[PDB]
RNA sequence: CUGAAACUUAAAGGAAUUGACGGAAGGGCACCACCAGGAGUGGAGCCUGCGGCUUAAUUUGACGGGGAAACUCA
């Protein structure tokens, strides 16, 4: 697993032979001794040597020989170190870690920065461990092209957070003083949500953005005051999310809007008094 | 015979890093100048 | 380092024969006292 | 371009013909400056390395070969300094005796001289403890031309058989500090005698690259010109020597200091001090402006953690909301529970024997320091910095301090040392007022009360030697070290040591460190002096441009010689960048051991040592860093955790750093 | 067409022999894989294990016969 604890243990000419490593594993499939001895560009073999035993006991470099070919193969703990390195060369990531929430294909930890703020973060893990190149490539596209819909999100004044940076497959997103449903359970003003849950479904739809996976555990409502109880509604629906021009939407749109509807009467028992957003009004409104 | 001139501190990397001590020495009987190896000194104290 | 000037000849561990009684002391030590050391000729051994 | 070159037989012999026409040449024109019949001056100094001679037999032994009797005959009676002309080789000869009752005296003859001549006995052995440090105190400190030579050998047995094989042992003994020369030359021989005179009358002496790069006057009338009841005018006539001097630079005095010049006048043109004085000022009040951009004003009392913020946590907010509720009789924890709202001579062998304890434990024990449990490590390490590692971290030197020197702002702060040097030379060859080799009338400010303290200039000498450009002005600046032999005797870096670079002298409490060179041009301080190799030696100290050796010595008058001659160095540079911090090392044993966390023992006593000190890495004297994991115990017991597994031989140790600053320079006499 | 030199460098090259690597291909052959389902988990409360937080200690590894107020206790 990820135990992020031992990367401080490496001076600047550790991540600098591991930057040579990131550098001559994306040009051949398996870098042997002396491409990292002639890409670094540093003075001595043993402070090579000294620097592959520092990430070799550490777990970062696999040392590999498979008759006369002698190799190095990079884990998933190196490559998320080296991108921690170059995050940290972009001076906002100061202090790492609570594990609040363990996904399928990303886990979220809990990060602050110089400032002191509360932050979050989004590693990719894809496949959890046979190494390869197609599983963390895949995965560092994937966290690019998210990055994009998250600026995208961010961008056109919806109840979507800030971004930050995507470096390489590991995202940095801001904390929010938040909680779901399971936690929540009364509130004071619940048709005024309602609207404002129908028209994020209309002004995503008007955008072309179809967020299928929408059911209780999606929403995030944080509360910035205790005294008059303001309200923000976090939506975290971005792998399943689904474009207009594709054949299916219909049971998406119609699930979405049934199990909001069975949502809100089983707990808070409100009933819908306007008519549901039906699926072609919005396709008009794109 | 020569009369030397500066301190190089050339850094050599591969295969070997040789830290060179090593003295810029111009010669006398012909005006060139050459770079020369100190032997055997640690610390090059000698040639001044 | 630097010998006292009394080195005029006109008006620790024992010392080591040189000449042709170190070639005495090489052939005993060589031929007349073989070292049979496993199955060959071991000059200079250690503890074993 | 260009076509390719055939050089012909012709061209080639213009080519041999053209480059010894102008070799010749300048070899003339350096060989111009000895015209013996007016305008020449070889200073010859004679010193024998025993107790018993007298170097006026060896004068009377090299000069009855110039078959000259009046000249002697004036010589016998009262007088110490000669200026001799001979007619066998046209020569101009000044000979200067030194008083061996002084051995800086003996340095002051030699370091003007062009030729050094050794005196040595037949007879008796030269001293170890007197001779021996003439030649290596002569050696480091340079020697031009030299000539060895015997004067005792008729006292032994008066078969020549004999006598060469003396002759041999002094050779053999001056070739092993003497190896340009082979050769130990007999006064007894009238040939060898002719052989030697003209030795030093002919040969062209080598140059002694400090000194030349100055110009010099040796002094033969001294005489003095009121102009105020308080100072007044010396008058100094001699012959200029090396590169010249200007009427704008100030001029050093051995055992005076420096002085401001009036006026100047050559007789073989007259000409003054201008505006553009060099002041009689240490601090020059320029380098007050220059450092006028403060950056670094940290306080260390407004610290909830130590100062590894740059590379450790983040700052802590503890908003301590204190409510007492009033049981009679209760401890923290129900209060804690209650009021919760969430929103002579033996002083000297007394310090000799403690010294040498400190540094027989700092070879053992490097820099660590013990810590009681009745003393807290709070206010004990303010001012103390834990980074992890000394050659990557970020220092300033612009940093301030409540430990600050004053006049640190006021100090003369050069960038490159290389540039500088080379243009102090160029403009000092470009506008010499007055080359060398003229008899010159040169004026000096001086004040009324030092007259007494002068001597006669035929009896002792007086060597006037120029300084070149903020030569008096202070700054920071850097020595090279190395021990001299059969010394084992110990220098801590904070003890008065009297510096013998060029010809001022300084009294200076010198930093000692290891010359290795860093990225961040930081360097690691050191209690005491490296007995093995060629430590370093930065002070603040008043700048030399010409790369002088520095000879290193405390003054000490129990033996004859009052002199305790520590060691040998050169000026390296003077920087403001290279800058000092000492380590802190803070012991602790591993008490207990498993295959992830460590609790170790006994490397504090309280629990918030250890909450401050979370920050700070651990390293094992073995070769492997560590960190801290919790406080476990209230006596400072804490886990921790390892690279890999440590067994109980393995001891913690812990590296905090605080800035440590050069100490002021003051000038020695006698 | 004729045709260098300074300088730099311990290999450059020819034939031939094996094959880790394949995300080339083709077979098997598996409910720790799928289809056909079934029971479910993940949704609710609670017990336990790990992590986290706190502690003076939450001893502690990656189920440790590690069930548990003295003991086991480290």
């Amino acid at each position: 697993k990820l135990d992020t604890s031992h990367m401080r243990y490496l001076t600047t000419d550790d991540f600098r032979v591991l930057q040579a490593v990131e550098q001559g594993s994306r040009s051949h499939e398996v870098v042997p001794t002396p491409l990292i001895h002639q890409i670094s560009g540093m003075r001595s073999q043993s402070g090579t040597n000294r620097a592959i035993s520092d990430l070799a006991k550490l777990s970062l470099i696999s040392k590999m020989r498979n008759v006369k070919y002698d190799g190095y193969r990079l884990t998933y703990n190196g490559i998320d170190y080296l991108a921690l390195k170059t995050m940290l060369n972009r001076d906002t990531v100061y202090s790492v870690g609570n594990t609040i929430g363990v996904g399928k294909e990303s886990d979220i930890y809990k990060v602050s920065d110089k400032n002191g703020n509360p932050r979050v973060m989004k590693i990719h893990r894809l496949g959890r461990s046979n190494q390869g190149a197609n599983w963390m490539h895949l995965s560092r596209l994937a966290a690019n092209k998210e990055y994009q819909f998250m600026s995208m999100l961010y961008s056109k004044g919806f109840k979507v957070p800030e971004p930050f940076d995507n470096s390489r497959h590991i995202v940095v997103m801001e904390l929010i003083e938040g909680y779901p449903m399971r936690r929540l359970r009364k509130h004071k003003n619940i048709p005024k949500l309602y609207s404002d849950l129908m028209c994020f479904i209309v002004d995503l739809a008007n955008s072309g953005l179809i967020h299928c996976d929408f059911n209780e555990f999606n929403i995030m409502i944080k509360d910035k005051l205790e005294d008059e109880n303001d309200c923000g509604f976090v939506v975290i629906d971005f792998p399943q999310c689904i474009s207009i021009q594709h054949q299916d939407a219909d049971y998406y749109f119609q699930r979405d809007v049934d199990c909001i509807r069975r949502f809100f009467k089983k707990k808070l028992k409100y009933e819908p008094k306007p008519d549901s957003s039906m699926l072609d009004t919005e396709g008009f409104g794109d | 015979k020569g009369i030397v001139l500066e301190k190089l501190g050339i850094e050599s990397k591969q295969p070997n890093s040789a830290i060179r001590k090593c003295v810029r020495v111009q010669l006398i009987k012909n005006g060139k100048k050459v770079t020369a190896f100190v032997p055997n000194d640690g610390c090059l104290n000698f040639v001044d | 380092m630097a010998k006292v000037h009394g080195s005029l000849a006109r008006a620790e561990k024992p010392k080591k024969p040189k000449g042709r009684a170190y070639k005495r002391l090489l052939y005993t030590r060589r031929f007349v006292n073989v070292t049979l050391v496993n199955g060959k000729r071991r000059m200079n051994p250690g503890p074993s | 371009g260009k076509p390719d070159k055939q050089v012909s037989k012709l061209q080639r012999k213009n080519k041999a013909k053209q480059l010894r026409a102008q070799r010749i040449l300048d070899s003339i024109e350096n060989r111009k400056l000895f015209e013996g019949k007016n305008g020449a001056a070889k200073i010859i100094t004679i010193v024998p390395l025993v107790n018993d001679l007298d170097p006026l037999d060896i004068l009377y032994k090299l000069l009855k070969c110039a078959d000259d009797e009046g000249i002697m005959v004036q010589e016998v009676d009262s007088k110490r300094i000669f200026n001799v002309h001979i007619k066998k080789f046209k020569s101009n000869l000044k000979i200067i005796i030194p008083d061996m009752t002084n051995f800086l005296n003996i340095l002051d003859c030699a370091k003007v001289a062009d030729f050094v001549v050794f005196g040595l006995s037949g007879v008796q052995e030269v001293d170890e403890e007197f001779g021996e440090q003439i030649i290596r105190a002569l050696e480091l400190q340079g020697i031009a031309s030299y000539i060895g030579v015997i004067s005792n050998l008729s006292a032994v047995h008066e078969k020549e058989k004999f006598q060469l094989d003396v002759k041999q042992s002094l050779e053999s003994y001056f070739k092993h500090f003497f190896p340009s020369e082979e050769r130990v030359y007999n006064l007894e021989k009238n040939s060898d005698a002719l052989n030697v005179l003209r030795t030093l009358c002919q040969r062209l002496p080598r140059s002694i690259n400090w000194r030349d790069n100055r110009g010099y006057v040796v002094a033969d009338f001294v005489d003095f010109v009121e102009t105020s009841p308080d100072s007044g005018d010396l008058v100094i006539e001699g012959t200029v020597r090396g590169i010249g001097f200007n009427a704008n630079r100030l001029v050093h005095i051995p055992d005076f200091g420096d002085f401001q010049l009036n006026k100047i006048e050559k007789i073989s043109t007259v000409f003054e001090s201008n505006m553009n004085r060099d002041t009689l000022d240490e601090y020059a009040p320029e380098g007050t402006e220059d450092w006028s951009d403060y950056d670094e004003d940290f306080e260390y009392d407004g610290l909830t953690t130590a100062r590894y913020d740059d590379h450790g946590f983040l700052p802590g907010r503890e908003q301590t909301s204190k409510k007492a509720a009033v049981p009679k009789g209760t401890s923290d924890y129900q209060a804690k529970w209650y009021l919760d709202d969430v929103i002579s001579p033996e002083e000297e062998e007394r310090q000799l024997r403690e010294f040498r304890d400190m540094e027989k434990e700092d070879r053992e024990f490097p820099d660590e320091i013990e810590l009681e449990p009745s003393e807290s490590a709070i206010e004990r390490l303010k001012r103390y910095r834990g980074l992890k590692n000394l050659y990557n971290c970020d220092w300033q030197v612009d940093e301030k301090d409540p430990s600050s020197p004053a006049e640190w702002k006021r100090l003369l702060r050069i960038g490159n040392y290389k540039n500088t040097k080379n243009r102090i030379i160029k403009e000092t060859k470009n506008e010499a007022q007055a080359i060398a080799g003229d008899r010159i009338r040169m004026f000096i400010r001086f004040p009324k009360f030092l007259l007494e303290k002068i001597q006669d200039p035929k009896q002792l000498l007086f060597a006037v030697y120029g300084l070149l450009l903020h030569e008096h002005k202070n700054a920071v600046v850097n020595f090279s070290l190395q021990r001299w032999e059969q010394y084992d005797k110990p220098v801590p870096s904070q003890e008065p040591i009297v510096v013998q670079y060029g010809v001022r002298r300084y009294t200076i409490q010198p930093l000692f460190s290891q010359g290795s060179n860093s990225p961040n041009n930081v360097h690691k301080y050191e209690r005491f002096l490296h007995p093995d190799t060629v430590s370093v030696a930065t002070c603040i100290a008043p700048v030399d441009f010409t790369q002088s050796p520095a000879i290193f010595f405390k003054p000490s008058p129990t033996d004859a010689k009052n002199i305790e001659l520590i060691g040998h160095g050169t000026f390296l540079n003077a920087d403001h960048s290279r800058i000092l911090a000492k380590r802190a090392i803070l012991t602790g044993h591993p008490f207990r051991f498993h295959k992830t966390v460590v609790t170790v023992r006994y490397m504090f006593f309280r629990p918030e040592d250890v909450e401050w000190f979370k920050s700070i890495p651990l390293f094992t004297k073995s070769g492997r860093s560590g960190f801290i994991k919790e406080s476990l115990g209230t006596h400072g017991y804490f886990k921790a955790t390892f690279d890999g597994k440590l067994s109980a031989q393995d001891v913690v140790a812990m590296s905090l750093y605080k800035r440590m600053w050069p100490m002021p320079s003051l000038p020695w006499n006698g």
